[PDB]
């Protein structure tokens, strides 16, 4: 036992000691409490805690499922046990986080779960029992199943009259146990024993899209406004301030007709600025002095008022046909780009074919900001015909079949 | 002496002293001692390395160190203007000042600096030397014959900078013309802490920033980042921080409530780092998120030995300094399902640089762009200290069709010269490729080029059938009895791929008439081991 | 002294001269510059101003490369781990690669001479090339490889090798160096497939005289000897060279020591083991097998090397 001996791979034999994550041996080989490492490889060792039934025959440990395929063991195959002795002094669980999700996905529902009750229950049910950093187990609380991976250990803390990580420990009566929900888990935890970990989240000011008159491009819009235009709503003074700049370049491409063209001219119209100027890619293709044409008013509005004239919106059309001629192209890159440049110029470009757009527009300092605007799903076609049939919905002129 | 912290410049150090000591120490002793040993002035420099790196900040400082005129700006593809004739007259209309001011002040005018932009592209006959192209030059003559030769100037300067420094004529590169060349690199992890302190002092001298932020966490989690990029991350964090303060639902605003104490906090410089900025010489997060679908599943022995194996190889080319460049090669019969397990070695290794070169990006190229997307795919990864290369199907880049045979012989000698090639100086690099066919490159000599070889083996007893199907965990206990007694007999021949698409065939049929449906399929592949 | 630096500059075309002695006046003229305030002059040093030898020395070690002269750079990406000594084989080709040097030096008969090495793959027939070529000590050293040619064509590769020809008839002596020859005509068995014209160029250029006065010599490497013979490019060099590779216990219980990697208890029972038998393994193939084992446990770096020798190793 201690030195190691050869014993072949069994299954549990009943769901009680399944549930109970222990090693099922035999009382004629170990007992119960006794803690061994089993060896698969010169590289593959995990540590188990023993528990006696009288059906294992000597010779076999039996393992459960998840603990086979947590330790990869398959059934009937050989492996090595040696008893382990825990250094209570250091491997000792003070606190440890652990994921809990639902183990079916048949069985999910929306009920909150106190995780005080749970953290009482799983010290309970594993006390005195080794634990390890990614083990896999089951945890059955109010006759529910989850599933636990096992996050993080740290060392307990010495007595009074007396943090560090550990791979391995033991979990003993005054342990503390912090649950947090998988990622994207719909499992609802309650009360302070939690990890709570939700902080990689933004909050963003809440919008009234329904008025706005744009449904299902929820996040797409929130994302543009905190890349684009959270700057330039500030006073001068803090951006001054802080010392930091504003973006110049925006790319939005989608299949034809899902809201490319309302989503910038709607934004257009909520900071007050300047009515867009529209102009179209493929019919200038003398257009030097034609690409010089469109700022003109931006150029005199800056001289005239410096750093204090208004947002000037361009929604230059399809640039997949301009921009692959050349002579425009590199017109439209120093009058964005280089030591002469306006401060008061927002570029929107539009287009269908993402792959032909050449490399050079699109790098730091150039065209900083990428989205793809596709089909709406049920919900934006729901939202869509709401805001379509409501002027009918107001002078009393729909049916109630509809 | 010269400090090159307040300046901005972190990171390059020694290559700014080198190039001031080597070109310019001539430029500030006074005209006296200069005239007295004889010595005249640099009159070229070359800088040459990947884009954003800190080149354009440099030329400037330097430009504006000696007190002379701000520099010019000129486009490499640009003054290959409309036509000839004008591709002399825009190189004419920038050298007019410098001779102007000679004429008026004598030898004792100011440097009249010209940065110009993309230098290979005006000035390239090498690119000719290559699969298709060609083009004559002309431009260069003209530029040679202003920067040397009659009505030289002495007040002149001209730095050139390029992305590609192997397509540069050599009539450049000569003594009185273009002398110094110099090499901007990535930053490396000193450069990243300097760098940050310089693009966040502004904020940290009003009182800005937060106490809970850490630059040396931030330094140390970003790894193989351009110079630029930090900036960008440095400016997406504020966004986020000021958004979090606009409370507006109508006609914007900002709110002065809330507003006070606005401070960037360690949680938006992290929010930052997994979703706005994206590096380029680096990790990529969208081509091992689609190849590993369904997992790994432990069926057996030659998992676990495939997988030690890979393991051995990633830590020897790590731990080594007598074999820089490691490879190995995956084979077996078709279906075995051998491309998930390069993506799950490569993505276990946690280099910096991982990037699949699959031939699934790449329909109707013809032969000679192929070989460009590989030679251009292969040098990004000479330029960090650890890189992980994979090629999948390395008998579709060729394409083999057994009539003929034919194939495409170019790409294979390049194939065959790549692959015994040592990176630049003390970085290392390792190559899988996948195949199934392991008779057909032996015939061409590929095999002696691979220091190892690998074999990913097919299911083949009626165990380890059971225990794939037990782990997948589809039919209970029932059939699976049921199943585990026609099934007596050890010639079960079947890739693991195949055996996915057999269980969900067999799954629509009704309750009752699974087991046989599943049995008659298994009968009907056949074995023919 | 000026004499020293003239003997010390080989194959210095004219404006390098030029070029040395600026950057060594700019070297030398850098320690007096003590101005961190917008640059303009530092005094107290203004005078005693000197260009010592020092300063000559390395500005010719670090900042003057030669066009028609020695690439010393170039070598450290060929000869890697050096050159050890495992066998008689070693000491006999160092031996007639040394007298092939000293017939292209003092001969007035034979201005030509060309030599080619063979030999089975992994024997290393490139690191033995470069040895030789690196203690010739002739101005002009140049080494023609295949992996700066990737994705050309047929003429720009005529065109290169005719290029690197041409630069050696200017010169007092040369040594020309080529290597992979069968991986340059683009050979592959299936076909077979090749491209003549680059056969015919190198026949030509290989049965070529310099002008008068000038002494040339070629070394080549090659790893398929009967396919050459077919195309009758034997004909065309002077001599052939064999390359063996390691067979016996005592001739690899001898380079496991040179080496210097395994210890004595675990020699001893790699001798006892392998000392019964025969062996066949190239010399680049032990390296590579030897830190295949090295990363193990250390009670399992013996049993790992033994097993991965009785796959290739022994396997002729
Ligand atoms: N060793 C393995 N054990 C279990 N599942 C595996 C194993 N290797 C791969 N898989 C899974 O099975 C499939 C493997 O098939 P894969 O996609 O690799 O086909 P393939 O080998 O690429 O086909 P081909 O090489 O013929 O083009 C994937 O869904 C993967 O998740
Ligand atoms: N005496 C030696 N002879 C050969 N190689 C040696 C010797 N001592 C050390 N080595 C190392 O072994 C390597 C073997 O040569 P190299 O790596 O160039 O391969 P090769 O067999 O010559 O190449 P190829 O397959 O292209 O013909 C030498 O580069 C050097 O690194
Ligand atoms: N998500 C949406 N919500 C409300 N209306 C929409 C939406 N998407 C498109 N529309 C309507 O469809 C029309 C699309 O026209 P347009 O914006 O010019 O398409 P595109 O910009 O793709 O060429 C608009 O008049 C708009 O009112
Ligand atoms: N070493 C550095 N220190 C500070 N900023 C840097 C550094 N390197 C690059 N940058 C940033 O990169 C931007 C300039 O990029 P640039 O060097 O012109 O790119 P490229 O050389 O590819 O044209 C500047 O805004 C600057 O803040
Ligand atoms: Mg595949
Ligand atoms: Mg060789």
């Amino acid at each position: 036992n201690m030195a190691g001996r050869s014993m072949q791979a069994a299954r549990c034999p009943t769901d009680e000691l399944s549930l109970s994550n222990c090693a099922v041996v035999s009382e004629k080989d170990y007992q119960s409490g006794q803690h061994v490492i089993v060896r698969t490889s010169p590289n593959h060792k995990y540590i188990f805690t023993l528990r006696t039934h009288p059906s294992v025959v000597p010779g076999s440990v039996a393992f459960s499922l998840p603990q086979r395929k947590w330790a990869g063991l398959s059934i009937g195959q050989e492996i090595e046990v040696a008893l382990y002795s825990f250094d209570k002094a250091k491997q000792c669980i003070g606190t440890m986080t652990i994921e809990i999700d639902f183990l079916q996905k048949k069985n999910i529902d929306s009920n909150p779960y106190d995780t005080d009750k749970m953290a009482a229950e799983f010290i309970q049910q594993f006390n005195n029992q080794a634990f390890s950093v990614g083990q896999q187990l089951v945890f059955s609380f109010n006759d529910k199943l989850f599933g636990l991976l096992v996050k993080d250990i740290e060392a307990m803390d010495p007595s009074i009259l007396k943090r560090q990580k550990i791979e391995v420990g033991l979990v003993v009566g005054n342990s503390q146990v912090a649950f947090e929900k998988a990622e994207n888990s719909s499992l609802n935890l309650i009360g302070k024993a939690k990890t709570k970990e939700n902080r990689q989240s933004i909050i963003n000011p809440d919008w009234n899209f329904e008025k706005m008159g744009i449904g299902g491009l929820d996040k797409e819009f929130s994302d543009i406004f905190r890349r684009a235009f959270a700057s330039r709503v500030f006073p001068p003074e803090i951006v001054e301030q802080m010392g930091c700049k504003h973006v110049k370049g925006i790319l939005l491409y989608g299949p034809p007709g899902c809201g490319k063209t309302l989503l910038a001219r709607q934004i257009g119209k909520m900071l007050n600025a300047r009515e867009p100027k529209v102009v179209n890619g493929p019919e200038i293709l003398e257009s030097e002095a034609n690409i010089r044409k469109l700022f003109a008013d931006a150029e005199e509005e800056q001289r005239r008022l410096g750093a204090n004239s208004g947002l000037h919106i361009i929604i230059f059309d399809e640039i997949d046909a301009i921009c692959k001629h050349d002579t425009v192209v590199n017109q439209l890159l120093s009058k964005i780009d280089g030591v002469e440049q306006l401060n008061n110029i927002l570029v929107i470009g539009m287009t269908n074919r993402p792959d032909l757009i050449d490399e050079a527009l699109l790098r730091p300092g150039r065209l900083e900001v990428k989205m793809e605007i596709g089909l709406p799903d049920e919900k934006g076609r729901l939202q869509i015909l709401h805001i379509h049939t409501a002027r009918m919905r107001g002078h009393q002129l729909l049916s109630a079949d509809v | 002496d010269w400090n090159f912290e307040k300046m901005g410049i972190g990171g390059l150090d020694k290559e700014f002293s080198d190039i001031f000591r080597r070109a310019f120490a001539s430029r500030v002793f006074p005209p006296e001692i200069v005239e007295q040993m004889g010595c005249k002035h640099v009159k070229g420099i070359l800088l040459y390395g990947p884009p954003g790196c800190g080149k354009t900040l440099l030329a400037r400082q330097i430009g504006k160190m000696l007190n002379a005129r701000e520099p010019k700006v000129v486009n490499g593809p640009e003054i290959l203007n409309k036509y000839v004739g004008e591709s002399e007259a825009n190189i004419r209309k920038l050298f007019a000042d410098a001779e102007e001011e000679q004429r008026r002040l004598g030898a004792n005018s100011g440097l009249h600096i010209i940065i110009f932009d993309e230098i290979d592209a005006i000035c390239k006959q090498r690119g000719s030397m290559a699969g298709s192209t060609g083009v004559h030059d002309t431009v260069v003559n003209q530029l040679l014959s202003k920067i040397d030769g009659v009505e030289q100037l002495n007040n002149i300067l001209v730095i050139g900078m390029t992305n590609r420094p192997d397509l540069i004529d050599e009539a450049l590169l000569r003594p009185g013309r273009l002398e110094v060349k110099m090499e901007i690199g990535l930053p490396d992890e000193k450069g990243r802490l300097q760098i940050l302190h310089i693009h966040t002092a502004r904020m940290r001298g009003h009182q800005l920033l937060s106490a809970d932020v850490d630059i040396k966490e931030l330094a140390v989690e970003t790894k193989n980042f351009s110079g630029a990029e930090l900036e960008g991350l440095v400016r997406a964090a504020q966004s986020t921080a000021m958004n979090r303060h606009i409370k507006a639902s109508t006609k914007v605003e900002v709110d002065m409530e809330k507003a006070e104490s606005l401070q960037v906090t360690r949680g938006d410089f992290l929010a930052s780092l997994e979703n706005d900025i994206k590096p380029a010489f680096g990790t990529n997060q969208e081509d091992y998120a689609s190849y590993i679908m369904n997992g790994i599943i432990k069926w057996g022995d030659p998992v676990t030995r495939v997988l030690d194996d890979g393991e051995l190889l990633v830590q020897q080319t790590k731990n080594s300094d007598r074999t820089p460049l490691v490879s190995v090669l995956l084979e077996g019969p078709p279906h075995s399902g051998k491309t998930a397990l390069a993506a799950k070695i490569a993505e276990e290794s946690n280099f910096p640089f991982i990037k699949i070169c699959s031939p699934d990006k790449m329909i109707g190229f013809s032969e000679t762009a192929k070989c460009q997307a590989m030679k251009k795919i292969f040098d990004d990864a000479y330029k960090s200290q650890l890189s992980c290369v994979v090629v999948d199907d390395i008998e579709r880049l060729l394409d083999y069709v057994p009539i003929g045979p034919r194939f495409s012989n170019l790409v294979l000698q390049a194939l065959l010269v790549l692959l015994k090639k040592a990176p630049p100086q003390g970085r290392k690099l390792l190559i899988i490729g996948t195949t199934s066919r392991k008779d057909v490159l032996q015939e061409m000599e590929m095999l002696n080029a691979f220091s190892t070889t690998i074999h990913v083996p097919n299911i083949a007893t009626g165990e380890q059938l059971l225990e794939a199907l037990e782990l997948l965990g589809n039919f209970k206990d029932k059939e699976r009895t049921t199943i585990a007694q026609q099934v007596k007999g050890k010639k079960v021949w079947i890739g693991i791929k195949k055996l996915l698409m057999l269980i969900e065939m067999s799954l629509q049929m009704d309750p009752e008439y699974r087991v046989r449906k599943f049995l008659a399929l298994l009968r009907e592949e056949g074995a023919s081991p």
